[PDB]
């Protein structure tokens, strides 16, 4: 299924756990890894990940952003950079190895599709569009939750009140929030973080944008 | 092979068939031979296919240059590639070049492309160049085609080089 | 030759094998007896 | 001995320790049989190496020499507290708990329970204030602060970028509390144009040192890390993602207070006129970058040789200032 | 010769043990190459323009300490073995070189510029011919100079006159050259440039016609390019990182400093900001009384004359307009130009040039 | 005998001399490959050999052969230095100041340089064209190297102009180098040509960027090389792509325009087509140069041209009166539509 959302919206955070939920071996390519000059390298990285699905069990391939190999816009460049070209030419072949088999499969995540291939789009390839929109108010409380479970706090935290001043935030931004928590404790002088550190630096917006006007213009 | 040339036909001849057979006879005058001829009007009449024709009778070699080809993003081979064909068509005398859409290559820069795109200019200086850049001799026969254009005339207007205008009557 | 030199080849006519090595020359000569089509591809030594 | 090439042509040795390998792009060699691991010397030494592509079992003997000690800059505890960053204690309270707190009382965040970021990002005005501003903190931490010039590996070569990075973290782990300072990331980055489109592994493995060593492996409080940058948006998402860049520091105007402590600072070095005051002149220009304020000290100078006196008089740093607020305007 | 022969040629004739032999057994032939490191076990690595790289020995002929990497020395041919040390100029650094000694412009000969020549001089001449002036200043003069005007006038002759008063050598570095479209040429030819002039500092650093390495703009397109924004940041490394008394200036001159990199600018390297003015009367009498050393003048016509009608002319065409002046005379066949021939000169120069016309009859 | 010691040659590249060495090995330069250290044959000195030297220097031993010529041949488009063209003042002429204009601006100064410095003033190298569409300075320029025994130098800002790297550099710098030892000639730069005889008017993206190494490098010669005797023949009827400062000395010397094709200027171009073609009695060459409008050197050859064409139907071998009122009633209609 085709996928695509912004960063630290759980585009990457499932793909390990649809591996999980179904026992299947965990394999990402990184976008960095895949555009190159000479031909092989990540051309042979299509079959050489089905290498594995063919023998170890079904297993679960997936692609880290896709757009770098994915989107050709209006332009015909997979002829100057063969390297693009030849790793979706093998990615065709690979898909149709075993169309009966559910022990093949492949899937993407990135940031958004700006190219539609219709070769791409069939039963039993990429096809439905799968948008990641950012994390919701009560979502954000079970993510908050996680971070306060691992540092040492006085379990008097509520995690579903404070994360009502939260607004757009991703997973990765939740993770500074909570950083700016422990930073209050420094500027009130104590050694541990109490429940008034979290009220603090949650309900202040952080990572996002600092507003400093309390007056006109 | 085509009827209703008779007002066309009547002009290639003279702009063609005598100065590539009968050039002597301009000598008799005291002019120098006509370089080439223009064409006006809607391809596919007494335009494409006729050009090919013509080449038959005066058993010269026939070359297509048109405005649309030698069309490419990399810089210096636009004005490589034509002063070769000059090069070439100077030393063997039988040699005629027709230019079909020669607005394309007529059209001049009104505006800053920033980058990648240099060569509207530059394929100006090695056509005209052939033509204005030395005296007036017929070592090949260069004919242009205009398909629409307003005003496009870097050289090509005034009876400098290019003598005849053949438009192509719509009545 | 037990310093074997690194190749990719780029077409295994039925008979004759394209081979491209790293010093960026192109040989044709036919396929031996050593080798299998299916032996010769890309990424491989 | 220093290797700066190696090849070897038809050679026929045995498996185990064979090389044979021809560095140059053309004729490629690799090995075969097995894993072998030798890192003093593989067969013979001299003519085997393996430059820039990896080759089998060779990666334990690499070309690390390199005439590159005049970029790296070892400064242990620098002695710089406050010469032209007089007024920045706004960003030395943001290097406070980030960078202070970690690299003097660690033990800190085990009571927090919070994380020290794994690097402090520096921006500003491009060529002020992420220069000085990097050692006036590494005085209060007593740290080890290591200048790293990106200039020199703006080079697309392979194995360049990569080799430098990865022996900062070797020396990090020998002495605790030290900081790993790179000097214009924009000229390193996560990525570039030479490496996508190009078939160079530059700053494609290097990126990959600063996953594996700091947020991977290597402690926090210890071991730290720093850049610098003209703009976030020239370095790879990946690194920008929290986890790994976390602070932004921004270089903003000092006010009066901070340019009265510059001016007297540089007072010292020029000489100047016992009777004057820099509480007016200085009052009359508004907020100014760390660089002009250099610029009306060495102006004033420059007045005072057209007006033929042995110091600098008040009306000497007054036509400094006025030549600086007509051609600025900041 | 007649010294020479009974004072150097007995010297060499007399006493032949060594200095013969030292470059026989090594070897006959030689390759330029470049040290890629050096050593005290004897072996280095040399690379000679055609890449014959390879991995040789060193024998005992200079100290170690003598020997650098990244100069050219004194090599073999086949055996690429060390036979020596050379002089490092042989090495190519940028690919316009141009060094110019004794300057024809000096500051008699750029006419009315005087208040544009104070300025030049105190941030170039007067560190360089005064010292102790900055030193008990305990300040350090501005490296940098920018300068505003036209080739020939503004962007020229400032930058040639004060080369002459200063004694040093007119070294000349294209602007567009500094960037050679190729990753890493920016910062490898801006620091030759300083190490021709980081020995004996007998030179000054001169750069006019910047249209492109000025500006960056935001990418490599509109005029600007990548490589030009890491240039300019090595740039700034090796002007801060030069230390000097001030015997080497670096001089250039752009139209325009707002595409500039505010980390290059760095004030206070850069004091000096010298834009193009329009000369006075005065300037014009300065320019003819060196013309008209050479060329005979009537009587009837001083340098009062000719100065009545200026319109928009600083320096340049003031010869040009004499040019004419001499040219005319010509037609009527004497080599002297009287008063008949001043009148109608100066009307054939004035007219007919500029189309454009400045004037107050908006009203 | 000649062909066997000629059958088997090792080759030869070309190489320039950079420095020379207190061992007795001479410093050249390779453009293939770059700077290599030779040994001097036994019939060339090694003191004698200078800067910039171009010298043989054998392949297979890489050791100094022999000593060539000292000129500039770089690569060659359209580049290639001739001698006396062949043009003459009688085709393309036909007006009082246009070679009245070429005589003190180009004959003067190149041919006689005394008469400049006896007065103690510069004389004049780059020049400007001024006139209507049309005047025909293409073959004039060939006519000026013809008459004065100067070599003539075509530039052409498109063959010099490449996206390799270092070729908008070097191949400017061919042509700075080209004119110092070829300086008692003339050069003829194209592209910029707006007058109407080759109409350019340069390139909007084409001169945004070499501009910096072309133009910079036109009064290098003055400054630099201070050679003498290079006239810059230069033509355009507007400044805007180049160099607004170009009107400076060192670059345009002078501007000349060209008259408009008036009654007494216009009559006298019809009298030099009339000598090379054939004309029968009863002809007013006065009347027929009345019977047209502001004719310029293009259009008068066409209404010779169509002259001629009438003739051809008529079967003779001369023109006759009444081809030419046919030809002026036509060739003025003609250029008019489109």
């Amino acid at each position: 299924a085709l996928m695509y959302g912004p960063p630290g919206t759980g585009k990457t955070l499932l793909a390990r756990a649809c591996a999980a939920q179904t026992n299947a071996t965990f394999l990402k390519l990184a976008a960095p890894q895949l555009v190159q000059m000479y031909i092989g390298e990540g051309a042979k990285l299509v079959r050489d990940a089905f290498a594995l699905a063919k023998e170890k069990a079904p297993t679960i391939i997936f692609i880290d952003e896709l757009d770098a190999i994915g989107t050709k816009r209006f332009d015909s460049e997979k002829s100057g950079d063969r390297e693009v070209q030849r790793t979706m030419l093998e990615l065709l072949n690979q898909l149709d190895g075993f169309s009966s088999d559910d022990r093949v499969k492949v899937l993407a995540a990135t940031n958004r599709v700006d190219v539609l291939d219709p070769a791409l789009l069939r039963s039993g390839r990429l096809d439905r569009k799968i948008e990641f929109p950012l994390p919701s108010e009560d979502s954000r409380a079970q993510i908050l939750q996680i971070h306060s479970r691992k540092m040492t706090t006085d379990d008097d935290i509520n995690w579903q009140e404070l994360a009502r001043s939260t607004d757009e935030f991703n997973g990765a931004q939740l993770k500074a929030v909570t950083v700016e928590a422990g930073m209050i404790a420094l500027r009130n002088g104590q050694s541990s973080v109490k429940h008034e550190d979290f009220v603090e630096g949650i309900s202040e917006v952080q990572a996002r944008k600092s507003k400093s006007v309390s007056f006109y213009a | 092979d085509v009827g209703g040339l008779d007002m066309q036909k009547q002009e290639i001849r003279e702009a063609v068939e005598l100065p590539l057979v009968q050039a002597d006879l301009y000598e008799q005058i005291g002019i120098d031979p006509p370089r080439g001829v223009l064409l006006y009007g809607p391809p596919g009449t007494g335009k494409t296919m006729l050009v090919k024709a013509v080449a038959n009778s005066t058993k010269a070699a026939f070359i297509r240059v048109n405005g649309s080809e030698f069309v490419h993003k990399y810089l210096g081979e636009g004005p490589r590639m034509v002063r070769d064909v000059f090069r070439l068509a100077r030393e063997n005398a039988p040699s005629i070049i027709f230019i079909d859409e020669v607005d394309s290559i007529a059209t001049k820069r009104f505006d800053a492309q920033t980058g990648s795109d240099r060569e509207v200019q530059r394929i100006l200086i090695e056509l005209l160049t052939q033509m204005d850049g030395f005296d007036q001799s017929t070592n090949v026969k260069v004919i242009m085609a205009t398909n629409r254009a307003d005003t496009l005339d870097p050289a090509l207007l005034r009876p400098g080089r290019l003598d005849r205008k053949i438009e192509f009557p719509s009545l | 030759q037990l310093p074997y030199l690194v190749a990719n080849v780029v077409e295994v006519v039925g008979k004759a094998a394209v081979v491209k090595t790293s010093s960026r020359q192109t040989v044709f000569l036919p396929m031996v007896g050593l080798v299998d089509p299916d032996k010769l591809k890309p990424n491989d030594l | 001995h220093p290797l700066q090439v190696a090849r070897c042509t038809k050679i026929i040795k045995g498996e185990d320790a064979k090389y044979v390998i021809n560095l140059k792009q053309i004729a490629k060699f690799v090995v075969g049989l097995g894993e072998r691991v030798s890192p003093t010397d593989i067969e013979e030494g001299m003519r085997v190496g393996v430059d820039r592509s990896k080759y089998n079992i060779e990666l334990p003997l690499p070309p690390r020499i390199d005439p590159s000690v005049t970029m790296m800059t070892v400064e242990e505890k620098p002695d710089v507290t406050y010469s032209d960053v007089g007024g920045c204690k706004d960003q030395i309270e943001k290097l406070r708990e980030v960078v202070e707190l970690p690299l003097l009382s660690p033990e800190r965040f085990a009571t927090l329970g919070i994380d020290p970021p794994k690097g402090i990002l520096l921006y500003g005005p491009p060529g002020t204030g992420k220069t000085l501003c990097a050692r006036a903190v590494a005085n209060r931490t007593d740290a080890t602060f290591i200048r790293v010039i990106g200039s020199e590996l703006v080079q697309k070569y392979v194995g360049e970028g990569a080799r430098m990075v990865r022996e900062l973290f070797e020396m990090a782990r020998t002495k605790k509390a030290c900081i790993i300072f790179f000097d214009e990331i924009d000229a390193v980055g996560g990525a570039r144009f030479d490496d996508g489109a190009g078939g160079d592994n530059e700053v494609q493995r290097t990126m990959l040192e600063l996953i594996t060593q700091l947020d991977g492996f290597d402690p926090r409080g210890n071991i730290k890390v720093m850049f610098a940058t003209n703009r976030p948006n020239t370095l790879d998402p990946a690194l920008l993602r929290p986890g790994r860049i976390d602070r932004k520091v921004e270089f903003s105007l000092p006010d009066l207070e901070g340019r009265a402590n510059i001016f007297r600072i540089h007072s010292k070095s020029m000489s100047v006129e016992r009777g004057i005051r820099w509480e007016l002149i200085s009052r009359l220009c508004p907020n100014s970058t760390g660089a002009e304020l250099r610029s009306v000290c060495t102006e004033a100078g420059m007045f005072a040789i057209r007006a033929r006196r042995k110091v600098a008089t008040e009306k000497d740093f007054l036509k400094a200032v006025d030549k600086v607020i007509s051609g600025y305007k900041k | 010769f007649v010294s020479n022969s009974e004072i150097l040629k007995p010297f060499e004739k007399k006493q032949e043990e060594e200095k013969k032999q030292l470059e026989e057994i090594r070897g006959n032939p030689l390759s330029i190459g470049t040290l890629e490191e050096i050593i005290d076990d004897d072996h280095a690595i040399v690379t000679s323009p055609t890449m014959p790289d390879y991995y040789v020995s060193i024998l005992s002929f200079v100290d170690k300490e003598l020997l650098e990497p990244g100069c050219s020395v004194l090599l073999h041919h086949k055996t690429m073995s060390i036979v020596g040390v050379l002089q490092d100029d042989a090495d190519p650094m940028v690919s316009v070189m141009k060094m110019d000694k004794s300057p024809t412009e000096s500051y008699s000969d750029i006419g009315g510029l005087e208040s544009q020549i104070q300025e030049i001089k105190e941030s170039v001449e007067l560190p360089l011919t005064h010292p102790e002036l900055y030193e008990e200043m305990g300040i350090k003069p501005p490296k940098g100079v920018i300068l505003y005007g036209a080739p020939g006038t503004g962007k020229t002759l400032l930058a040639k006159a004060v080369a002459n008063q200063t004694s040093a050598t007119f070294l000349r570095i294209v602007g567009s050259e500094l960037i050679q479209k190729y990753l890493g040429d920016g910062p490898r030819l801006c620091r030759q440039i300083f190490k021709v002039a980081g020995e004996n500092a007998p030179s000054i650093v001169f750069i006019d016609e910047i249209d492109a390495i000025g500006t960056k703009r935001y990418d490599s397109n509109s005029g600007g390019e990548r490589e030009i924004q890491r240039t300019m940041l090595e740039l700034l490394n090796q002007l801060d990182g030069f230390d000097d008394r001030g015997d080497v200036k670096v001089i250039m001159a752009t139209n325009k400093i707002e595409t500039l990199d505010p980390a290059l600018i760095r004030p206070g390297r850069i004091d000096r900001k010298i834009l193009f003015e329009n000369p006075d009367l005065s300037t014009k009498k300065k320019i003819l009384g060196i013309h008209t050393s050479k060329m005979n003048l009537s009587e009837d016509v001083n340098l009062e004359t000719l100065v009545t009608t200026k319109d928009d002319l600083s320096g340049a065409d003031i010869q040009a307009m004499c040019t004419e002046a001499g040219l005319l005379a010509l037609r009527e066949r004497r080599m002297q130009v009287t008063a008949e021939d001043f009148k109608q000169a100066k009307e054939r120069v004035m007219k007919n040039k500029v189309e454009e016309n400045l004037e107050g009859l908006y009203l | 005998k000649d062909e066997l010691r000629l059958l088997q040659e090792p080759g030869s590249y070309v190489g320039e001399v950079i420095k020379i060495v207190s061992d007795k090995k001479v410093l050249v330069k390779v453009q293939p490959e770059g700077k290599y250290i030779v040994d001097v044959a036994k019939d060339i000195n090694v003191k004698d050999l200078k800067a910039s030297q171009r010298v043989c220097l054998r392949s297979d031993s890489y050791m100094l052969h022999k000593v060539l010529e000292n000129k500039a041949d770089p690569l060659v488009s359209l580049m290639m230095v001739e001698k006396v063209p062949d043009s003459t003042y009688d085709m393309v002429g036909g007006l009082t100041k246009q070679i009245k204009e070429i005589k003190e601006v180009i004959e003067l100064p190149v041919k006689h340089p005394e008469l400049f410095e006896s007065l103690g003033i510069a004389q004049p190298k780059g020049v400007i064209l001024y006139g209507p569409p049309g005047t025909g300075k293409t073959l004039l320029a060939r006519a000026v190297a013809h008459h004065t025994d100067c070599k003539f130098i075509r530039v052409s800002g498109a063959e010099l102009v490449q996206k390799y790297i270092g070729e908008g550099s070097r191949m400017v710098r061919e042509l700075f180098v080209m004119a110092r030892e070829h300086a008692p000639s003339i050069i003829f730069m194209d592209e910029i040509d707006s007058i109407g005889s080759t109409r350019v008017e340069g390139s909007g993206g084409g001169d945004s960027e070499v501009q910096r190494t072309m133009l910079e490098l036109l009064n290098q010669l003055d400054g630099f090389e201070t050679s003498k005797n290079i006239k810059i023949i230069m033509a355009t009827n507007r400044l805007d792509i180049l160099d607004p400062a170009l009107l400076r000395p060192g670059r345009i010397d002078r501007k000349i325009e060209f008259p408009p094709p008036s009654v007494a200027a216009r009559a006298e171009i019809l009298r030099i087509h009339s000598r090379k073609m054939n004309l029968t009695r009863g002809i007013n060459l006065r009347k027929v140069a009345e019977k047209m409008n502001g004719c310029s050197g293009a259009d008068v050859k066409g209404v010779c041209t169509e002259a001629g064409m009438y003739a051809l139907r008529e079967r003779r071998i001369h023109v006759t009166q009444e081809d030419f009122e046919l030809a002026v009633g036509k060739v003025m209609n003609k250029n008019q539509e489109t």
